[PDB]
């Protein structure tokens, strides 16, 4: 009836938009995407090797303080680990043990964990003394909380497979906004380096965009095949690579609208699960679905790299904040620190 | 974006001809595989059909078996399916489908109304 | 759902108010923005370990 | 030479 | 003595043998790229019983130089104890190493602290009286020279204090590993598509290669001292011994040859 | 003087480590996985002083491809028996069998057909044979045990189903593994034993295939 004509008055804005798409459409400096100078080979290796673990990894973050990485692994742990000093600083228990993802915090002073427990658990280091102790435990959702984020040790911003996107504060333990925006499931974000813009991933592509104050959406960023796994922006904060089950790297833009030159040659094995741009903004790192990694200059689009100490999935990595460092999470326990 | 279109649809007596087809948007339907679905006025959906990555392992369900078929185009990029000698148990609005990744043998789809890659799905009312 | 069809076309009709950029000179910026921090990161250049102690003594 | 015995002289 | 040349050369051969399969260690321990820790592994004890074996070749190049070069019956300090004690003792650590092997591997089919450590270092509470049965006690030889020989202090009266040790340590695998065939056996009513009746014939290789390799041990200990002690000497005796270490040799062979370290093989010779 | 800091802070590492590998055998003794309150809503015991860390994961949206590929190392997975919904499983094991990550994981088949059995006079013993003309056409097997006091059709389909499920377990695979069909023996009495020897017989099965037939 009137809901279906309704439905092509939607798809005929999404007309107008492909309208808007094609009239903003310009041919990308060719010279810089294929013709400029390339990366050249790359010799860092698997220094840092942290196989302490003990289950499948399923998250990392590197913290704002460059210093401490959690981890929230099968077996019920936050291990937070130290890179530099290569030594765990704080085991935690866990209420359940099949949790998803882990976010540090920008001070360094608060973490959480939330996986299937449908319960975001931040947690604390209030004092040294051992068993170290939850800061409270807070839900609301109903779904795997896929993955949550530090923007200020009050404002935890998450998303889970309510196709819902909710920004928790814990002053009062509650949340202040709901991104109700998506239709498939959501599997990671990333939030804008100024802390107001962010991106969230999803099952049906559509990597849909909002601001922390508000949450209304603007574009979105819509154009992978398969399904969209992992997100960062790029170091400056209009573009961001979102990475996807069909090995497409397809790097956007966000001043565009737009796709950009997409990351895909053969020789290359299903999915991807990761990616974070290093600090130079070209060296783009993504950890391929399949049992391992390989990096993907944005001026060249050639995989001038390995990262292939892995032999299972990859399921998260990130580059340091200062971009000194990356690193990803492997399955089979073991976890490393690429340089 | 992924956009498949349920090429196709309308009434039509049991014991009839059928054919309807979906239509590939933005992927690369040679290295995708696909499957068929229906859904039930009151019942969830329920897998009907595939067909694999070349085009050999292909199965039904073991309902209609025979009854129906399925094919893909290489060449056009979209999926064939040609129904014949109809009945009246398939009445029921009809869909499309992907299985979500490229490079798989397998897929986890019939999410109940919560799938993305489900096309719009047309109600094919198999009735005299 | 029924309500989601306004939901949508509301979505869509805030999705058309963009200032849709010129890709050329949004590519060309994020080239410069690349190429004034080429000298910043340890990595591409084969420093030693000084700048990032990551390496054994 | 395992248990005892060894080459002689 | 250009037979015992020869037979010299031979004993100097079972080093580079068992060290060209001692590479099996690195090779296996680091095929593995997954899943560290003690007792979840899957190549657990070949990678513990080749870092065994080895030290076998390591401590037996020494004393058949030390004998050749120069006479150290008396006067060293604890040459005549100390070496043949690391000796005896590296040697018979290979005796329970294929023995917990089979244990757990019966073990952990359909039957329920560390099985390795105690079972690895049971060896020396045997050692200690092999020290005693080793109290290196001379005999005179001419003129009052004497060589420190293995003493009859102790074995005089029941000289089989270790013999029937090694009787068990040989065949203790034999009734857990006929288990197997028969727990594997009514597993399969009617890896496993090509490998069921050849992983019960191959659960008899590995049980024959071993007792092939250790009837060499059996003829030791029977048929060498008819007598209760002092056995005889006899010219087909030189490469019994041979055979005995190759039994180390052959083991980390044995094993590493087709399970996980095939792709071990292959990653190393490339 | 941090580096008087960092020896105390290691030994602080060695005091958390403690515990976590001495639980590291409270997790090695378990196996796990039945297949919006509070989560996983897990339902457990323990046999012959083991216990099993079996459960549910309901309380979850019906999508799953982002959601049951997070089980692994987890030997054991299945529950079977669900207007058409028989064939819900039939596809579910379809895919569970396929998944690139749980091929390598086995279900351990459990039917629930209690109900069905007095079930069958609503369903006038033809309800699956209207449903799936197969049944008409196959045989009957060779061990069949059908009990008396019973309908035949009951008895049978009970042994069809089966037949079906193995012809996707063990035609869809690479080396196939053991499927393991059963059914409810008692009033959950008998079960437990069963899936408990059962699960033990594919620690046995992976424990040779990590030592690869030896």
């Amino acid at each position: 009836s009137e809901l279906d004509q309704l439905r092509q008055e939607a798809e005929q804005l999404k007309n107008q938009i492909r309208d808007a798409r094609k009239a903003c459409a310009d041919a990308t400096l060719s010279q810089i995407t294929n013709n400029i100078d390339p990366v050249g080979r790359i010799q860092m290796r698997t220094r840092r090797t942290l196989r302490g673990h003990l289950a499948k990894i399923y998250a990392m973050h590197w913290g704002t303080d460059s210093r401490l990485l959690v981890s929230a692994s099968q077996d019920g742990k936050l291990i937070i680990w130290d890179s530099y000093t290569t030594n765990k600083v704080h085991a935690i228990p866990l209420r359940s043990s099949w949790v998803m993802t882990c976010a540090y915090a920008p001070s360094g002073n608060y973490v959480a964990c939330g996986g299937l427990d449908n319960i975001c658990s931040i947690y604390n280091l209030k004092t040294r003394e051992g068993n170290v102790r939850v800061s409270r435990e807070l839900a609301g959702h109903t779904g795997y909380l896929s993955c949550c984020r530090f923007l200020d040790d009050n404002q935890i911003v998450t998303s889970s497979g309510d196709t819902t996107c909710a920004l928790w504060d814990i002053e009062t333990g509650q949340q202040t906004t709901t991104f109700t925006g998506h239709t498939g499931d959501v599997m990671s974000l990333s939030l804008a380096p100024d802390t107001r813009l962010f991106v969230s991933g999803a099952c049906d592509a559509s990597a849909k965009l909002w601001d922390v104050r508000e949450g209304m959406c603007r574009q979105t960023f819509t154009g992978h095949e398969s399904d969209i796994n992992a997100i960062c922006f790029f170091p400056n904060g209009n573009a961001f690579a979102t990475g996807s089950d069909d090995a497409t790297c397809r790097l956007f833009d966000l001043r565009a609208d737009q796709e950009l030159m997409t990351y895909s040659h053969d020789n290359i094995i299903c999915g991807i699960t990761s990616v974070s741009f290093s600090k130079s903004g070209r060296l783009l790192l993504a950890g391929y679905d399949d049992f391992n990694c390989n990096v993907w200059d944005a001026l060249k689009a050639d995989r001038a790299g390995v990262l292939a100490g892995h032999d299972n999935r990859v399921s998260c990595l990130g580059v340091t904040d200062d971009g000194m460092a990356v690193a990803t999470g492997s399955w089979d326990s073991f976890l490393k620190i690429w340089n | 974006q992924v956009q498949l279109q349920e090429s196709g649809g309308g009434l039509v007596q049991p014991g009839g001809s059928l054919r309807l087809s979906c239509a590939a948007s933005g992927f690369t339907f040679s290295n995708y595989k696909m499957n068929w679905v229906r859904q039930a006025p009151g019942k969830g959906l329920e897998w009907v059909s595939d067909i694999s990555q070349s085009g050999a392992s292909i199965s039904y369900t073991g309902s209609v078996k025979g009854r129906f078929t399925i094919s893909r185009d290489n060449a056009k990029n979209t999926l064939y399916l040609q129904m014949n000698s109809l009945k009246p148990e398939d009445t029921a609005v009809y869909y499309c489908a992907r299985c979500p990744a490229p490079f798989t043998r397998d897929c986890f789809d019939v999410t109940s109304t919560t799938y993305a890659y489900r096309g719009q799905g047309t109600q094919v009312t198999v009735s005299s | 759902s029924i309500a989601q069809a306004r939901k949508l076309v509301e979505q869509l009709k805030m999705e058309a108010n963009i200032d849709r950029i010129k890709v050329s000179k949004a590519a060309a910026d994020l080239m410069a923005y690349c190429e004034a921090h080429a000298k910043e990161d340890p990595l591409l250049t084969p420093v030693p370990a000084s700048e990032n102690p990551f390496r054994e003594k | 030479c395992y248990f005892q015995n060894c080459p002689r002289g | 003595d250009p037979l015992l040349a020869r037979a010299e050369l031979a004993l100097l051969s079972i080093v580079f043998v068992a060290v060209a399969l001692s590479n099996g260690l690195v090779l296996a321990a680091l095929a593995r790229r997954g899943r560290r820790g003690h007792w979840a592994p899957i190549h657990v004890f070949i990678g513990h019983l080749c870092l065994a074996d080895l030290a076998v070749a390591l401590f037996q190049v020494l004393p058949q130089l030390a004998w050749k070069a120069t006479d150290r019956f008396r006067g060293p300090d604890a040459l005549c104890r100390a070496v043949k004690y690391l000796q005896m003792v590296g040697m018979y650590a290979s005796s329970y190493m294929i023995l917990a092997m089979t244990l757990d591997r019966h073990r952990a089919i359909c039957r329920p602290n560390r099985p390795v450590l105690v079972a690895w270092a049971f060896s020396l509470l045997l050692s200690l009286p092999q020290l005693f049965i080793f109290a290196q006690r001379n005999v005179e030889g001419g003129s009052g020279v004497t060589d420190c020989w293995a003493c009859f202090a102790e074995p005089w009266g029941r000289r089989t204090y270790v013999t029937w040790i090694a009787l068990m340590v040989f065949v203790a695998p034999t009734l857990g590993i006929a288990a197997c065939q028969v727990l594997i056996f009514r597993e399969i009513h009617a890896h496993v598509s090509a490998a069921v009746a050849k992983t019960v014939r191959m659960t008899l290789v590995i049980v024959v290669v071993y007792v092939l390799c250790w009837a060499p041990f059996f003829l030791v200990q029977l048929w060498a001292a008819w007598d209760p002690e002092a056995p005889l000497e006899g010219a087909p005796f030189v490469l019994l011994m041979l055979l005995a270490s190759l039994n180390s040799c052959t083991n980390p062979w044995i094993y590493a040859s087709f399970s996980s370290s095939v792709s071990s093989e292959l990653r190393s010779l490339l | 003087d941090q580096r008087n800091e960092e020896k105390a802070q290691r030994e602080a590492n060695k005091k958390i480590e403690k515990q976590l590998q001495k639980d590291k055998q409270v997790y090695r003794a378990t196996h796990r996985l039945l297949l919006l309150t509070s989560g996983i809503f897990e339902t457990k015991f323990q046999v012959d002083k083991v216990n099993f860390h079996m459960f549910d994961v309901g309380g979850q949206r019906d999508e799953r491809r982002k959601w049951i590929q997070c089980f692994n190392d987890v030997t054991a997975i299945i529950f079977v028996v669900a207007t058409n919904r028989l064939q819900e499983a039939l596809n579910l094991f379809k895919s569970i069998w396929n998944n690139r990550w749980l091929r390598t994981i086995s279900v351990i088949l459990f039917l629930n057909k209690q109900d069905l059995l007095a079930e069958k006079v609503l369903a006038g013993k033809s309800k699956i044979e209207d449903y799936f003309p197969e049944f008409a056409r196959y045989t009957t097997p060779e061990d069949a045990t059908p009990e008396p006091g019973e309908d035949p059709r009951v008895t049978r389909a009970k042994y069809f189903i089966r037949d079906e499920f193995l012809r996707i377990s063990t035609a869809s695979g690479d080396g196939r593994h053991y499927c393991y069909p059963h059914f409810t023996c008692a009033v959950d009495t008998e079960n437990i034993r069963r899936v408990f020897n059962d699960c033990r017989d594919i620690i046995q099965r992976m424990h040779l295939r990590q030592y690869e037939l030896l």
